[PDB]
RNA sequence: CAGAGUGUAGCUUAAAAGCACCCAACUUACACUUAGGAGAUUCAAUUGACGCUCUGA
């Protein structure tokens, strides 16, 4: 399985989303699973657009497509689909686009690395985030 | 001597604002040196304005990206064209 | 003056001390990134080769 | 939270060393040189117990 992930930065503050309002008061980066018939970067951009609503410009692979199934794989408790799943990463820059909380998200803020929230762990782990920042 | 087993023992040929900007350039150069990249040349290009250059060649995409990020992390930049902000600086590449 | 010079030397020393720590930190950060990259490439190889190839380009 | 590899500061058929590294000056800058700077055997009697790397849950 394939999972695209982005890491958009501004003022040294990373952004976060709440898809599934009730379940996810906890935050993650704005990205779901792969999109067939479309290229990695492009797919990522599309995903971003769907969530954050902007034009987007992916720089390239920064230095950390994390994998995640290797290190701290999804939790055995609760019905979570624990399979072999790659976790591609991307560094990117926005050009223009105002935010809009509707449909597939509850909230959207920008936060420091040291000022980290609760965080899910299957998609993005705090440690993982730190590593990527480094 | 040619016919002796110590033939080519001697053989060697085959082995062979402005201030701020300047400082930034120096730093960049140092970084390059550290990371093992060929720094070819540096220029002293001409209110006032002042430009500095650090000519670089040969670096892989991931590594290159990392380098760029480090550079980003004041004044300005100019190399895909990758400009940014905080006199002048222009690290021209040749990947 | 003597006192000023003394002060200055100390200041310089302090600066030097500071700079090295920062440098070390930077190096560590770089290393982390490198490690991540290494991990990532391996993962890509394990999973799907075309994607890996694309990434490499 | 269960196992395996171990565990001299960045790194070594080192044994508290030598290489690396940092600041200033000379340097367009780099380089060289000259002055300075900072660093370590994770811890208790070859054994045990804290730290990583790695594999499971």
């Amino acid at each position: 399985d394939r999972t695209s992930l982005n890491r958009k930065l501004d003022r040294n503050l990373v952004l976060l989303v709440r898809e599934k309002f009730g379940d996810q008061d906890v935050w993650i980066l704005p990205q779901a699973e792969w999109q067939p018939g479309e290229t990695l970067r492009g797919t990522a951009e599309r995903t971003l657009a769907t969530l954050s609503e902007n034009n987007m410009e992916a720089k390239f692979l920064g230095n950390a497509p994390c994998g995640h199934y290797t290190f701290k794989f999804p939790q055995a408790m609760r019905t979570e689909s624990n399979l072999g799943a790659k976790v591609f990463f991307f560094k990117a820059l926005l050009l223009t686009g105002d935010f809009s909380q509707a449909g597939n998200k509850g909230h959207h803020v920008w936060v420091t690395k040291d000022e980290l929230g609760d965080y899910l762990k299957p998609k993005y782990l705090a440690q993982v985030r730190r590593f990527v920042s480094d | 001597y040619k016919t002796k087993p110590t033939h080519g023992i001697g053989k060697y040929k085959h082995l062979i604002d402005m201030t701020l900007a300047e400082s930034y350039a120096q730093y960049v150069h140092n970084l390059c040196n550290s990371l093992s990249i060929k720094v070819e040349e540096s220029y002293a290009m001409p209110l006032t304005t002042h430009e500095r250059v650090v000519q670089i060649s040969g670096l892989s995409a991931t590594f290159a990206e990392i380098f760029l990020e480090i550079i980003q992390s004041g004044v300005r930049l100019s190399v895909x064209x990758x400009x940014x902000x905080x006199x002048x600086x222009x690290x021209x590449x040749x990947x | 003056t003597f006192e000023e010079t003394e002060r200055r030397a100390l200041l310089l020393k302090k600066w030097s001390l500071y700079k090295q720590q920062e440098r070390k930190m930077e190096r560590d950060t770089i290393r982390a990134m490198l490690e991540a990259q290494q991990e990532a490439l391996e993962e890509l190889q394990l999973e799907s080769p075309k994607l890996h190839a694309e990434a490499i380009k």
